[PDB]
RNA sequence: CGCAAGACGGACCAGAGCGAAAGCAUUUGCCAAGAAUGUUUUCAUUAAUCAAGAACGAAAGUCGGAGGUUCGAAGACGAUCAGAUACCGUCGUAGUUCCGACCAUAAACGAUGCCGACCGGCGAUGCGGCGGCGUUAUUCCCAUGACCCGCCGGGCAGCUUCCGGGAAACCAAAGUCUUUGGGUUCCGGGGGGAGUAUGGUUGCAAAGCUGAAACUUAAAGGAAUUGACGGAAGAGCGAUUUUUGUACACACCGCCCGU
């Protein structure tokens, strides 16, 4: 079930990390970003709206993506870190760094890291306000 | 219930012949049920593909699209699509204190392939200069500017595709343009930075067998 | 009161009697 | 009582700055009045540096580093500790804090 | 992977530039305007400030058309709370965008009218001009661009000073004031009542301009000092000699606002 490839080379994958301060997005697709694999979320492991964003679910998911992919025949994986971006933040969440790290853990291979933000060059009106959110 | 990936096939994706390594991954597919060909799903996917990947000794901060253009027998055939840079490469190449100066042209390639072709250049700082800042006049930014459109229009229009990705792949455009532009005021890291398709020419797949062999 | 507020009570009590004074009155 | 000279803001010879939105609560405040940090850090942390060094396919990658301009606004810029008061002498001095070691 | 609409031009972007002020940042073209510098050109007092009278004038707001992406007064909900009719979250109407008519108000601030003269240093910076070893590009040559060292003239600012001012904070102007007179416009007279009533005038409206009195009160207010608090980290006229803010000083168990 899967590719028919030597033991050498290395068949490669994309995964899409969306890393946001509410929930964190673990995505596996093919070179091309058209195929899924497996796509797994903070929310799918920990039953509370709190820990979505936790280092721990990004953990998680990130060990149960790698299992699911190493099933298909997927042994090394590029990597794609995106934030929410747009008029908001452009820094990564608190799970992206647990989840790559969870990722390299489980035997998978890594190979180009790239930034995906996305920038606009301007934008529309942000939400909050004049005097910001208060709180 | 039923596993999706059970009805799922390999096939493997070629790059033309301009580059060294040919084999860039392989990818999958829903085989044909009759309702929908396998073929059509294959076609119009696009890779993005790093230099590095393509040849040996080029830069890896310069990315390719690739778009699948026919399908051979488990044997996807791509074509040139576009060329990129990476984020951390822009993001590093604007700093605080120079000028930067970009310009953009539509050229047609002798057969038939819309280019739309975008430069980025900065100022240099003199070796032994004492001024913090080094910028550029208004006139100065346009002369160069318009050099920029002049250069990137002349080195596509006469050419074709394949002589065009030839002159891509080292950026000896970027540098003509870096050398032209000596005199007006000097620029480092002058770089053609994207190129997008605009219009294709009505698909022949004996043009695709020349480019590929 | 703020000066701001206490302006736009004024205001407010002008138009009403406006309202209430009505020139055809 | 003038606090400051320069009104706590860069103005000078202009009549108005288009205003920008605070990183962190979009408070609209004017260009040169903000705030502003350029953060150049590693995408990866120290232990993910050693921990993906050795899992890379390739020979000594190198890397990407993560780029970004911050604005902050001046109460959000005192609550979050990146800039404190002082003292009415030390008001003046404008130089950047001693970072290089 | 494409398509469509609308709004905005990130990073470069600075105590940098332009504009009478509001204000002004994607490329290219057209149109008219302008400051500064250069000048052994021309006129020869043609000038400065300004009742009357005019042009422009952020945002919001009003009346007709066109579009309506985002945001979003009012409003409907969900939370928080002793209570919230608020702060927080989900939607969301006018509006936010363009054209044509109104409106003329901002902490429209340098809280500092304009023209002219004189009165200390220093280092940068933007524009124009002048001079000069030396590095670079235009394959050679001048010459022109990029650096380097200076000089002059306008411009945005900075540091320093027992120039002198001022209650001080501070100011090379806020100096050249009892040693009081260069020209000229506007404008203030203890705190409230009050920018309120009325009259006039302008506007479709909202409102804009001009603008009192009766009455009430011994202080209100500025700068700085020592304390006390905080759900913050020889020198000065003189009091006086961890940082910071204060409208507290019977010192937060304070003071104080409106029904
Ligand atoms: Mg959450
Ligand atoms: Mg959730
Ligand atoms: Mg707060
Ligand atoms: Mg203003
Ligand atoms: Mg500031
Ligand atoms: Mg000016
Ligand atoms: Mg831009
Ligand atoms: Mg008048
Ligand atoms: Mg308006
Ligand atoms: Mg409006
Ligand atoms: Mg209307
Ligand atoms: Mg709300
Ligand atoms: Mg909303
Ligand atoms: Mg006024
Ligand atoms: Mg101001
Ligand atoms: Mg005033
Ligand atoms: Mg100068
Ligand atoms: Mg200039
Ligand atoms: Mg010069
Ligand atoms: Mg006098
Ligand atoms: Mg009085
Ligand atoms: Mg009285
Ligand atoms: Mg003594
Ligand atoms: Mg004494
Ligand atoms: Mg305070
Ligand atoms: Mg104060
Ligand atoms: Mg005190
Ligand atoms: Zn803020």
């Amino acid at each position: 079930l899967g590719p028919q490839v030597a033991e050498g080379e290395n068949v490669f994958g994309v995964c899409h990390i969306f890393a946001s301060f509410n929930d964190t997005f673990v995505h596996v697709t093919d070179l091309s970003g058209k195929e899924t694999i497996c796509r797994v979320t903070g929310g799918m492991k920990v039953k509370a709206d709190r820990d979505e964003s936790s280092p721990y679910a990004a953990m998680l998911a990130a060990q149960d993506v790698a299992q699911r992919c190493k099933e298909l025949g997927i042994t090394a994986l590029h990597i794609k870190l995106r934030a929410t971006g747009g008029n908001r933040t452009k820094t990564p969440g608190p799970g992206a760094q647990s989840a790559l790290r969870a990722l390299a853990r489980s035997g998978m291979k890594i190979g180009r890291i790239e930034d995906v933000t996305p920038i606009p060059s301007d934008s529309t009106r942000r939400k909050g306000g004049r005097r910001g959110r208060r709180l | 219930v039923v596993d999706p990936f059970s009805k799922k096939d390999w096939y493997d994706v070629k790059a033309p012949a301009m580059f060294n390594i040919r084999n860039i991954g392989k990818t999958l597919v829903t085989r044909t049920q009759g309702t929908k060909i396998a073929s059509d799903g294959l076609k119009g996917r696009v890779f993005e593909v790093s230099l590095a990947d393509l040849q040996n000794d080029e830069v890896a901060f310069r990315k390719f699209k690739l778009i699948t253009e026919d399908v051979q027998g488990k044997n996807c055939l791509t074509n040139f699509h576009g060329m990129d840079l990476t984020r951390d490469k822009m993001c590093s190449m604007v700093k605080k204190w120079q000028t930067m100066i970009e310009a953009h042209v539509d050229v047609k390639t002798t057969d038939g392939y819309l280019l739309r072709l975008f430069c980025v250049g900065f100022t240099k700082k003199r070796n032994n200069q004492i001024r913090k800042t080094s910028y550029a006049q208004h006139q100065q930014v346009r002369q160069i500017r318009k050099k920029m459109m002049e250069i990137m229009t002349r080195e596509v229009q006469t050419n074709d595709l394949k002589e065009v990705v030839n002159k891509l792949i080292p950026d000896s455009i970027g540098k003509d343009i870096e050398k032209a532009c000596q005199s007006i005021y000097p620029l480092h890291d002058v770089f053609v930075r994207k190129v997008k398709m605009l219009k294709k020419p009505k698909f022949e797949l004996g043009k695709l067998m020349e480019l590929h062999g | 009161m703020r000066a701001k507020w206490r302006k736009k009570r004024m205001r407010r009590l002008k138009r009403k009697r406006r309202k209430m004074r009505q020139r055809s009155k | 009582t003038k606090k400051r000279r320069n009104n706590g803001r860069a103005k000078k010879g202009r009549g108005h700055v288009q205003p920008i939105r605070c990183t962190n609560c979009a408070r609209c405040v004017p260009k040169d009045k903000a705030i502003k940090k350029f953060v150049i850090r590693n995408i990866v942390e120290a232990a993910a540096v050693r921990d993906i060094s050795e899992a890379s396919v390739f020979d000594a990658y190198v890397l990407p580093k993560l780029y970004v301009k911050l604005h902050y606004c001046v109460s959000c810029a005192i609550h979050s500790k990146v800039v404190r008061n002082r003292s009415r002498e030390a008001r003046k001095d404008r130089t950047p804090p001693p970072r290089f070691r």
